[PDB]
């Protein structure tokens, strides 16, 4: 009634998403309709979590929630409109980015991510589909349906977080607790996609295959590098793959400086993973970078 | 430090706040909260119970700011407490999602959803702050313990 639906954008368990027009102000927005009629499933629960977090996460690189309407047996989340996600962008441009678009996209992601972490929020669902891209070059971190506030000590968080391909080795090994490090691993994985041909670096079939693909490229963490690794709940012995394997052909669009930032994001030991704030201070982002 | 001890403080808090409710018992809120936790566990919506010392503290934080002294029936108190609990599950719970059915005690579903949105508008900022600010967590924890 307040919004004219223009066209569908997508739909899943999350809900149906439309490009819409404010009938009053004629502004273009994105609408997520969330059905409240199925009392016997938990879809609304996750939407209200996203609403609580996004009300407190106002940054140019986090998707802006403008309003929440309750009409009929439905909830309507009104977001800013974005032209596409990074998944459609990769298909649009043959998975081929100019090195400066690689740099611009990672930069905006780290700023949005750094904002979340400083506000005590974990995203926990970084993947190209959750990065919104505007034609003017803007990127926004989206989809806080899996996000959570942290700071109160707890026995554990869920290990059913992040889709397999962007999940870090500590969580694959079933770690009870993780920090902001969880998102920085996902950021590394996405950086690798930007800097090659838009294809996932670690496309595992399952947890076992996922760890093998990570260790096969980065080398298997030693007791010296990661002393608590063997104590993790779902730890099992993996082959010792060498740490000598070159990253040049994995990210051909990156020079040594980019490759150094990628290795600081893809540290297996979560405690050694660079923070968003440190990453933004990296030479890869200085004016003096070749 | 015990869940029972802190659920008893919350119950005694609600009996003192809701002065119009002459036949409300401090165990009635505890029975309503435990009933939900058990039900979700037995229907395999969760591996472990949600009701822990920290989560009871978080629930009290919402209750003390949301629950009017002028609540007019035990039924109405149950509906508002289960609204604050649903939001507690939804914000602090380890499962991705939780069903509505165990938290709905009203025939008017529109009234339940408007109160969800109303509480989030009031409390979204403090919901993040109790996590982000350990000093604030301690204040709330102390305040709940001083309700007996
Ligand atoms: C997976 N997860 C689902 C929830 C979604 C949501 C509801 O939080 C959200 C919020 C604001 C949004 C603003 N803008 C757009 N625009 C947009 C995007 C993609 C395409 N596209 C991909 C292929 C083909 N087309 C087209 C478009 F117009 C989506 C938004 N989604 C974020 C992502």
């Amino acid at each position: 009634q307040k919004y004219e639906k223009l066209e569908k954008i997508g739909e899943g368990t999350y809900g149906t998403v439309f490009k819409a027009k404010n009938r009053e102000t004629h502004e273009i927005v994105a609408l997520k309709r969330v059905r409240l009629d199925d009392d016997d499933e938990g879809v609304p629960s996750s939407a209200l979590r996203e609403i609580c977090l996004l009300k407190e996460l106002k940054h140019k690189n986090i998707v802006r929630l403008h309003d929440v309407l309750h009409s009929d047996k439905k909830l309507t989340l009104v977001f800013e409109f974005c032209d596409q996600d990074l998944k459609k962008y990769f298909d649009s441009c043959n998975g081929d980015l100019d090195p400066e678009i690689v740099k611009s996209f990672l930069f905006q992601l780290l700023k949005g991510l750094g904002f979340c972490h400083s506000r005590n929020v974990l995203h926990r669902d970084l993947k190209p589909q959750n990065l919104l891209i505007n034609r003017n070059g803007e990127l926004k971190l989206a989809d806080f349906g899996l996000a959570r506030a942290f700071g109160i000590p707890v026995r554990c968080y869920s290990a059913e977080v992040v889709t397999l391909w962007y999940r870090p080795p500590d969580v694959l090994f079933g770690a009870k607790l993780y920090s902001t490090s969880i998102d920085m691993w996902s950021a590394g994985c996405i950086f690798a996609e930007l800097a090659n041909a838009g294809r996932p670096l670690f496309p595992g079939n399952d947890v076992d295959d996922q760890l093998k693909r990570i260790f096969r490229l980065l080398g298997t963490p030693t007791e010296e590098q990661w002393p608590s690794m063997t104590k993790l709940p779902d730890y099992k012995p993996y082959p010792m793959y060498p740490a000598t394997t070159s990253l040049v052909n994995v990210v051909p669009k990156l020079n040594a400086t980019g490759r150094d930032l990628l290795q600081n994001l893809l540290k297996c030991n979560p405690v050694q993973r660079i923070s968003a704030e440190e990453a933004l201070q990296h030479p890869y982002f200085s004016d003096f970078c070749p | 430090a015990s869940t029972s001890e802190l659920l008893r403080c919350l119950g005694e808090f609600l009996c003192r706040r809701c002065y119009r409710l002459k036949h409300l018992s401090p165990t009635d809120p505890v029975l309503w909260l435990r009933s939900v936790d058990r039900s979700l566990l037995l229907q395999g919506w969760q591996d472990q119970g949600f009701i822990t010392p920290a989560n009871v503290v978080f629930l009290y934080m919402l209750c003390r700011d949301v629950i009017s002294s002028e609540v007019g029936s035990d039924h109405e108190l149950q509906a508002v407490l289960l609204t604050c609990l649903y939001l507690s599950y939804s914000y602090m719970g380890n499962e991705i999602s939780y069903p509505l059915k165990p938290f709905l005690v009203e025939s008017c579903k529109e009234a339940f959803w408007d109160r969800c949105l109303s509480v989030i508008n009031l409390m979204s900022s403090k919901m993040l702050q109790i996590n982000a600010d350990p000093h604030y967590f301690t204040q709330v924890f102390s305040d709940l313990k001083n309700e007996s």
